């Protein structure tokens, strides 16, 4: 799991 | 089924202009960085905050939203440094011989040549900026270029292709609007797009040096930066 | 000079005639071959191709107008890009495979490393040219663009004059690409779109080259794959 | 000097 994955959802 | 392809040229330009992330500032400490620790410290700091604005800018680029999350992650991982760099050379246009990393952070090759830092990349960015300036690159053209980088850089790894064509139409639209002849249009289109190969080159070189910085382990790196860098290794 | 005075069709014919030969590898199916063996074949092959590339370069309109030091720089920067697009070109009709030589046709399977990613990028690129139905005329224009463009921003004064001359030649080649597409019955919009599509490909070729140069450096350090004196010097310039 | 330089100038 990467930060991009999370931030791209916001 | 993508709305991007239903936009008009002026609609695309407006969408991209409205998407533009703000120009961020570096620390307000007035000391000019000559060491690697200090300069690299400011660049990582800057890049980190810009990456958040970039992520949300990307989602507002027509067609990007239509991609799977995994495809979006891939494109950003591939193109993040290219996108930062083209932004850099863009805002550095009016400061020939210098790199405007931020309004309060203007660097020259004497700081660059100053370990490592890298002067070769520093010079490449300056030449790119000078070239943009001599071409009289317009803001509307710039935003089209930056979005092309986003969608194209990781493409090899129909929607994206069709979206890329639309952006191409938009660039030509802008040039026609500027009063350019047909020959001037396709010549300027080629000139601009060929710059992207050098931006790619600088990104790859920059990624190698960032990787070196990682290994040297002096100058800590955010988790996000290390993951963006990891994607390249 | 001649490069600026040439018509579109003259530019195309000149480039088509300047085309280098397709060399054979020393691949032998009866031999075992490690996977540093394949690389040996490819580096050996690239080394021999380089002589012919130097020949081809001097026949690229506008290239001879440059100083030896600028010609040297352009080739140091673009050689791997040029070999690669050549590879992708001759691999079009071989989906899922790369035709390094008439006697060296490889698919993505056969060890390598994980080099495989570069292999796949070349496969993807080649696959791109196929669907676009890239024409030989277009190809030779693209290849000459690489030569003149790749190192153009890493060369003072009067050295500035050399740059401007290069930009003009590039402009002319752009005019030639459009000329060809127009000839093909493409609408103006389709010409601009195809032109862009082709030029964007060059971004990926630059990328593949960059990655290739890195692996090349690795091969030097490991000291198992034989690299010609020329390949080492070429690698030297890049670093 | 450089091989490439030599190969070019002939
Ligand atoms: C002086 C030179 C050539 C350094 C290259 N460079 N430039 C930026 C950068 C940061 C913020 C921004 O808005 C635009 C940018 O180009 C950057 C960010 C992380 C690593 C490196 C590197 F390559 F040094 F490791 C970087
Ligand atoms: C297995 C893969 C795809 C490796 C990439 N690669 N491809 C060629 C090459 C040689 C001759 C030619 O006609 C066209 C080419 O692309 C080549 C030549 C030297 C080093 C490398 C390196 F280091 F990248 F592996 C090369």
């Amino acid at each position: 799991h990467k930060i991009l994955h999370r931030l791209l959802q916001d | 089924n993508s709305l991007a392809l239903s936009l008009t040229a002026d609609q695309m330009v407006s969408a991209l202009l409205d998407a533009e992330p703000p120009i961020l500032y570096s620390e307000y400490d007035p000391t000019r960085p000559f060491s690697e620790a200090s300069m690299m410290g400011l660049l990582t700091n800057l890049a980190d905050r810009e990456l958040v604005h970039m992520i949300n800018w990307a989602k507002r680029v027509p067609g990007f939203v239509d991609l799977t999350l995994h495809d979006q992650v891939h494109l950003l991982e591939c193109a993040w440094l290219e996108i930062l760099m083209i932004g850099l050379v863009w805002r550095s246009m009016e400061h020939p011989g210098k790199l405007l990393f931020a309004p309060n952070l203007l660097l020259d090759r004497n700081q660059g040549k100053c370990v490592e830092g890298m002067v070769e990349i520093f010079d490449m960015l300056l030449a790119t900026s000078s070239r943009f300036r001599m071409m009289n690159l317009q803001g509307e053209e710039f935003v089209c270029l930056k979005s092309i980088i986003l969608l194209n850089s990781g493409v090899y790894t129909d929607h994206i292709h069709r979206v890329l064509d639309k952006i191409t139409d938009t660039l030509i639209h802008l040039m026609a609007k500027a009063g350019l002849t047909l020959q001037q249009q396709h010549q300027r289109l080629a000139q601009l797009l060929l710059i992207l190969s050098h931006i790619r080159h600088m990104s790859n070189k920059g990624m190698e040096h960032l990787y070196s910085m990682k290994c040297k382990n002096v100058v800590p790196l955010s988790d996000l930066l290390l993951e963006m860098l990891d994607a390249h290794r």
